């Protein structure tokens, strides 16, 4: 379980995770100052079809703008879940993700730190026999 | 070993040789190696263990002018659930494909867990096309292995994005991954499938995906099996 190939390979979603979260907040705050922007946009949508609610013909090029701006209301609350959703990954990227990465590569380090000084501790111990055969043998 | 070598040589008939736990056979000769105070190797492994796993190795193969044939099947457990560890890794080096055995789907409660994707065979070139089994062998194995990857693909990321299944194309490679692990990778245990049964069977797996949606499927292959 502990390579190399797989701390890399957890080291690169790492990275790719930490640039889509970058991604995901830039596109959260886009989202945001749009969903403001939409929601302005319905408050004064909602005024102007409400000026005039309660005759001759032509109220259908009326109620038609009405329905342009119900349709951009539905798009924007739509777009409010949207970044409820983006902002729940933003979330996701950052205490869970993140951190279980971090702490699986911290722990592959460990093992791969410490198996490696195992090995070397081993071949020290063999050059030393080695040694201390050639010491013996050379009186 | 020399008595499938004397049954292949002298008998002249088909030999089967399996060693189990193979991997206290390399630890107790990691232990002769490590009490003649040698240089060790990794995971404690002798230095001429290179020769001596291929001595277990060399216990298969036929002869020319022989009827019989001898072929070696051992097994070993993998420490610690790792396949990267130096016995799994000479054992996959050495010999050609390799049988490998997840412990999740193993947790699944289905039936044997053999995971295709580190699982490859290299006799499974000559032995396939017609007069064998089926001219729709290789190109039914190869477009499962690509399901297969996809699909895996597709689950890491179910496990990543939402459970949406990544619209269209992920969502169909994960239901027909669930579908092959809950059908094609578990035939029971007391159950014996022909290779026609698990060619149709892989048929009305395969229908669930687009005739389009497999690339490694040639023209001949796609109006193989329209049935």
């Amino acid at each position: 379980f502990p390579t190399r190939m797989t701390l890399g390979l957890m080291k690169t979603k790492l990275k790719g995770a930490n640039q889509g979260y970058s991604l995901l907040k830039r596109k959260s705050e886009a989202l945001t100052k749009r969903f403001r922007d939409i929601t302005k946009r319905i408050d004064d949508a909602k005024q102007k079809m409400g000026r005039v609610m309660q005759a001759k013909e032509i109220y259908s090029r009326a109620v038609e703008t009405l329905v342009e701006l119900a349709s951009l209301q539905t798009a924007f609350i739509i777009l409010d879940e949207v970044i409820k959703v983006t902002n729940r990954r933003v979330n996701a990227i950052e205490h869970v993700i993140i951190p279980r990465t971090e702490n699986t590569i911290a722990y592959i380090n460990s093992e791969l730190d410490e198996l490696d000084r195992e090995e070397f501790y081993r071949l020290k111990k063999v050059q030393e026999k080695k040694q201390n055969e050639t010491a013996k043998l050379d009186a | 070993l020399t008595t499938a070598e004397y049954l292949a040589y002298q008998t002249e008939r088909h030999v089967l040789t399996i060693l189990t736990d193979m991997s206290s056979y390399a630890d107790a000769l990691r232990e002769v190696s490590a009490a003649r105070e040698e240089v060790p190797g990794r995971r404690g492994y002798p230095g001429y263990m290179y020769t001596d796993l291929s001595t277990i190795y060399e216990r298969a193969g036929r002869v020319e002018g022989r009827n019989g044939s001898i072929t070696q099947i051992p097994i070993l457990t993998m420490p610690n659930d790792d396949i990267t560890h130096p016995i799994p890794d000479l054992t996959g080096y050495i010999t050609e494909g390799q049988i490998f055995v997840d412990r999740q789907l193993h947790n699944k409660g289905i039936y044997p867990p053999i995971n295709v994707l580190p699982s490859l065979s290299r006799l499974m070139k000559s032995a396939i096309g017609e007069g064998m089994t089926r001219k729709d062998h290789g190109d039914v194995s190869n477009q499962l292995y690509a399901k297969y990857a996809i699909g895996k693909d597709a689950a890491a990321m179910k496990a990543v994005v939402g459970e949406e299944a990544l619209s269209i194309e992920d969502k169909l490679s994960l239901e027909f991954l669930e579908k092959f692990e809950k059908t094609f990778i578990t035939q029971g245990a007391y159950e014996d499938r022909t290779v026609f049964e698990s060619l149709d069977q892989a048929w009305s797996l395969l229908r669930i995906y687009p005739k389009e949606m497999l690339n490694r499927i040639s023209p001949k292959i796609l109006d193989e099996f329209y049935d």
